[PDB]
């Protein structure tokens, strides 16, 4: 019969209709039995107490004069209408057109485990909102809480500002009272301070090839007319001559980019989009070496991104249990062709983990191989062969051919071409070294005839061959 | 890289020494500029995608403002001294226009070949000019104006100013390589 509040579950805000018969603010005690014998002064017929023992309990009024009110008051009564929490900051990032909004959980002021629920409600210019979105939220005792929501601008990039507004509903089940909705804060504006000249949002942006995109245009002039290349949209009025277009789903620009302008009357305001493909798992990979010195990974690109210089993928290539690492990126488009990466290695090593990784604004991509590099020795061309003559019948032939080879040895081929003859081909294996000359002996030839060498090398433990040589072309010798 | 070039410090004191005739010279190699002219624009504008062909004159008006003046008639030394600054003018902004589509379209050798040679060239009407400008006329030092972009932001921006200068260049060459 004595209607009650709270913000927090710690003290009631009750208060009853006076006891009629001529008896107004002539009000002396309000006593209540519970803990102990506690006894409130008044000042008019409503009072500030603690929040007190569930169950029933004896409240009684005394006026002045004679009389004294009899009422039976609980927890059941009482309902919780929650303090209007306020926003503590809206920071807003104007690159990806996104607001951040960050409040005290006044966690401090509302007991033990309690799920409370948030409705939280932005807005722009039009009649109504945006999103009003709500978040689930259990609440830690004792401590504030500092908890966050970071929602994303759906249409335009802040070119229309914001307003940002949140209720909330606290439970409890060491409460028994009508659990209540609170009200709504007081609103929060964010605003754009003019950076640039600039009039179209937003510009430089990259986005995945179809994307439903959103763009819009803040003017001076009634604008006319909004297109993407040509393929102009219908437009649509947002507030104040500044509009704004929906690029449906947007096709894959080219270098220079996609365009999007519009026109009033006077002047031309308009804006480059680069539509994109994040880079393809890289495709047909394979390292080996032609020197000990260096490892190279061919590999091919795959789906062509579209994209151009800054935005064309970076590919990078890393050696795991070296940790030495190198990179590749071209400002010219990629093609169906294969590119290779120059990569060092320490003396030796072997084992070896590569992990090729192509990033591009947009997304990543990597494949691997493991590679036993003694076992992909697959050498450069011999070069420079010189002939020297021993006796009649053999000869000293000797070449050059690049690589630090002193760990492993190669078995490398003469091919001994004689004029009018089958093409006599010998399987020699020498002991290999750093950069060096090759020294083989060739015999069981014939004194003054018209020879020609070719030779052909691979380590003994073989990858694939060398290419075939030049021609050595020589002939022989006599003894008078 | 490609560097195209235009100096701004010209001084009779230091500038690259010429050959002979001059004037007939800086005719020849005006009138020339003329010729590329169209189809330098042409190709300019043609890359810079849709809709830049179908809006040409809202776009790529021959309009940038602030552009160094030009008369008709006057002494050889206006003339001269005149055109000089109109060439430290584009060739100023006019590399600019280039070291952009040299990340946009990187593609049109077709467009650079040009956009190149339309420097070099460019580069010599100067010397040649001033060369003139120094010999029997001794002003000692032409002085000037820089061209655009000093950032210009917008990839769109880029492409309009360049649009733009190209523009009244086409424009603008066509007058001069009459005049003298
Ligand atoms: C990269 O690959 C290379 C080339 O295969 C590899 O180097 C090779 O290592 C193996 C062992 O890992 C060597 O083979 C051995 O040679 C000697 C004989 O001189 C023996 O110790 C071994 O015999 C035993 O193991 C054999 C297994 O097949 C048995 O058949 C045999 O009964 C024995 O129990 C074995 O034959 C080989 O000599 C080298 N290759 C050369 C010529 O250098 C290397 O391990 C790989 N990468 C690295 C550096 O780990
Ligand atoms: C040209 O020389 C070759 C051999 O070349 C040999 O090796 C060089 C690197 C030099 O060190 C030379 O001194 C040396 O000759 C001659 O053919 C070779 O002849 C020798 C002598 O007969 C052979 O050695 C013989 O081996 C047999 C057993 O097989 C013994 O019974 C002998 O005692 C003798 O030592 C050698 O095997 C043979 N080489 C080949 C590939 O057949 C070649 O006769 C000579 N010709 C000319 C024009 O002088
Ligand atoms: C915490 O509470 C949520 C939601 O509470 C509701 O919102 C109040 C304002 C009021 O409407 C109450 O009646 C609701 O309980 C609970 O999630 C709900 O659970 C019910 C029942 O299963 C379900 O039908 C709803 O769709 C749920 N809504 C949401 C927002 O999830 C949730 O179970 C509670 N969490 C804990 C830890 O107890
Ligand atoms: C990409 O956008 C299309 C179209 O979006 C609709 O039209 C816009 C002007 C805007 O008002 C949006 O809110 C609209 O939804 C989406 O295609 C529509 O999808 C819905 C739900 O699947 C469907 O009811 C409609 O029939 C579709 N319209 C047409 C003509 O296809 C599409 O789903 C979007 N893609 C995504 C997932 O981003
Ligand atoms: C990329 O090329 C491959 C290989 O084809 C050859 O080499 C190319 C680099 C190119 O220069 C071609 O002219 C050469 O013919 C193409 O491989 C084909 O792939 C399709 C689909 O997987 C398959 O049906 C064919 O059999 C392949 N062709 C043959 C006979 O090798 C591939 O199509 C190209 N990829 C792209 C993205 O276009
Ligand atoms: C809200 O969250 C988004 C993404 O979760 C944040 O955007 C990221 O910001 C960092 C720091 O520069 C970068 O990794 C990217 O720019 C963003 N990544 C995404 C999500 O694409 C954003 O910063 C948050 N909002 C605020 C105001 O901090
Ligand atoms: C934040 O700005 C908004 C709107 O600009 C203010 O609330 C609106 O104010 C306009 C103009 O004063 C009124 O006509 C409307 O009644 C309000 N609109 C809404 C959505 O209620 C608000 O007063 C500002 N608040 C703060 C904290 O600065
Ligand atoms: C060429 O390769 C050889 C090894 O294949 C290098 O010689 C080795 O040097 C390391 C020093 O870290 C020593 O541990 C080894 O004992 C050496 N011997 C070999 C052959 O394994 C040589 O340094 C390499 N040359 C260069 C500098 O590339
Ligand atoms: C190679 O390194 C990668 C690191 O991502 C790891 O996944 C893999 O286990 C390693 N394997 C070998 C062969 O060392």
């Amino acid at each position: 019969d004595l209607k009650c509040t709270t913000n927090n579950m710690r003290v009631w805000d009750c208060t009853w209709p006076a006891p009629l018969g001529v008896s107004p603010g002539t009000v002396k005690d309000i006593c209540i039995k519970d803990r102990f014998h506690s006894c409130h002064p008044l000042e008019t017929t409503n009072v500030k107490i603690p929040a007190l023992s569930p169950g029933d309990h004896e409240v009684t009024i005394n006026y002045l004069n004679g009389f004294q009110s009899k009422f039976t008051l609980n927890e059941k009564d009482v309902s919780l209408i929650p303090e209007t929490p306020e926003i503590l900051d809206l920071s807003a990032d104007f690159f990806t057109s996104s607001l951040l909004l960050k409040w005290n959980d006044r966690g401090s002021a509302l007991p033990h485990p309690s799920n409370a629920t948030w409705e939280i409600k932005v807005l722009q210019n039009p009649r109504t909102e945006p999103v009003a979105l709500v978040l689930l939220n259990t609440m830690l005792s004792g401590k504030d809480t500092v908890q966050h929501w970071n929602w994303t601008s759906d249409l335009p990039l802040q070119c229309a500002t914001h307003s940002v507004s949140i209720r909330w509903h606290i439970d409890s089940p060491h409460f028994s009272g009508y659990k209540e909705w609170s009200d709504w804060s007081p609103l929060k504006n964010i605003s754009w301070i003019r950076n640039t000249e600039t009039n179209v949002f937003p510009q430089d942006k990259v986005v995945l090839a179809g994307s439903n995109m959103t763009i819009c245009c803040m003017s001076p002039t009634k604008v006319l007319s909004g297109q993407i290349g040509n393929t102009l949209r219908p437009l649509i009025h947002l507030y104040g001559q500044t509009v704004a277009i929906h690029i449906l789903n947007i096709p894959v620009s080219e270098n220079s980019g996609t365009n999007i302008i519009f026109i009033t009357d006077d002047d031309v305001y308009g804006t480059v989009v680069f539509a994109g493909y994040p880079p393809d798992v890289p495709q047909k990979l394979s390292c080996e070496t032609h020197d000990l010195k260096e490892i190279i990974c061919s590999w091919n690109p795959g789906r062509i991104t579209g994209l151009v210089g800054p935005r064309n993928t970076e590919y990078t290539l890393f050696e795991s249990i070296s940790g030495k690492s190198a990179v590749f990126h071209r400002i010219e488009g990629l093609t169906n062709e294969t590119y290779r990466l120059g990569v060092q290695m320490h003396p030796g090593q072997e084992i070896h983990n590569f992990t090729l990784t192509g990033r591009n604004p947009l997304g990543q991509a990597q494949s691997a191989v493991v590679i036993n590099v003694t076992e992909r020795v697959a050498p450069h061309d011999p070069t420079s062969l010189k002939v020297k003559d021993i006796n009649s019948t053999v000869v000293t032939f000797s070449w050059y051919l690049p690589g630090n080879f002193t760990k492993i040895n190669l078995l490398c081929q003469i091919e001994i071409c004689k004029a009018n003859s089958k093409k006599e081909v010998r399987n020699a294996t020498i002991r290999g070294a750093e950069d060096s000359t090759y020294h083989v002996a060739v015999d069981k030839l014939n004194p003054y005839t018209a020879y020609t060498f070719r030779v052909r090398c691979s380590s003994k433990t073989f990858w694939k061959w060398s290419r075939w040589s030049d021609e050595k072309r020589h002939l022989t010798t006599e003894a008078t | 890289s490609p560097l195209p070039i235009t100096p701004v410090n010209a001084t009779c004191a230091i500038r690259h020494p010429c050959h002979n005739n001059l004037m007939n010279q800086i005719r020849s190699q005006l009138a020339q500029l003329n010729g590329s002219a169209n189809a330098l624009f042409i190709l300019y504008y043609t890359a810079q995608g849709e809709p830049f062909p179908n809006n040409l004159d809202k776009l790529c008006g021959p309009n940038v403002t602030d552009f160094p003046p030009f008369h008709a008639n006057g002494t050889e030394k206006a003339k001269l001294v005149e055109l000089y600054r109109i060439v430290v003018y584009l060739g100023t902004s006019l590399g600019n226009i280039t070291r952009d589509q040299k990340i946009l379209n990187p593609s049109a050798l077709s467009l650079h070949s040009k956009l190149n040679a339309t420097a070099d060239i460019l580069r010599g009407l100067l010397s040649n000019v001033l060369c003139r400008l120094c010999s029997k006329y001794h002003v000692g030092h032409v002085d000037v104006t820089y061209g655009p972009d000093t950032s210009g932001k917008d990839v769109f921006q880029k492409k309009k100013l360049g649009c733009q200068l190209l523009g009244k260049y086409k424009q603008i060459i066509a007058v001069l390589a009459q005049a003298f």
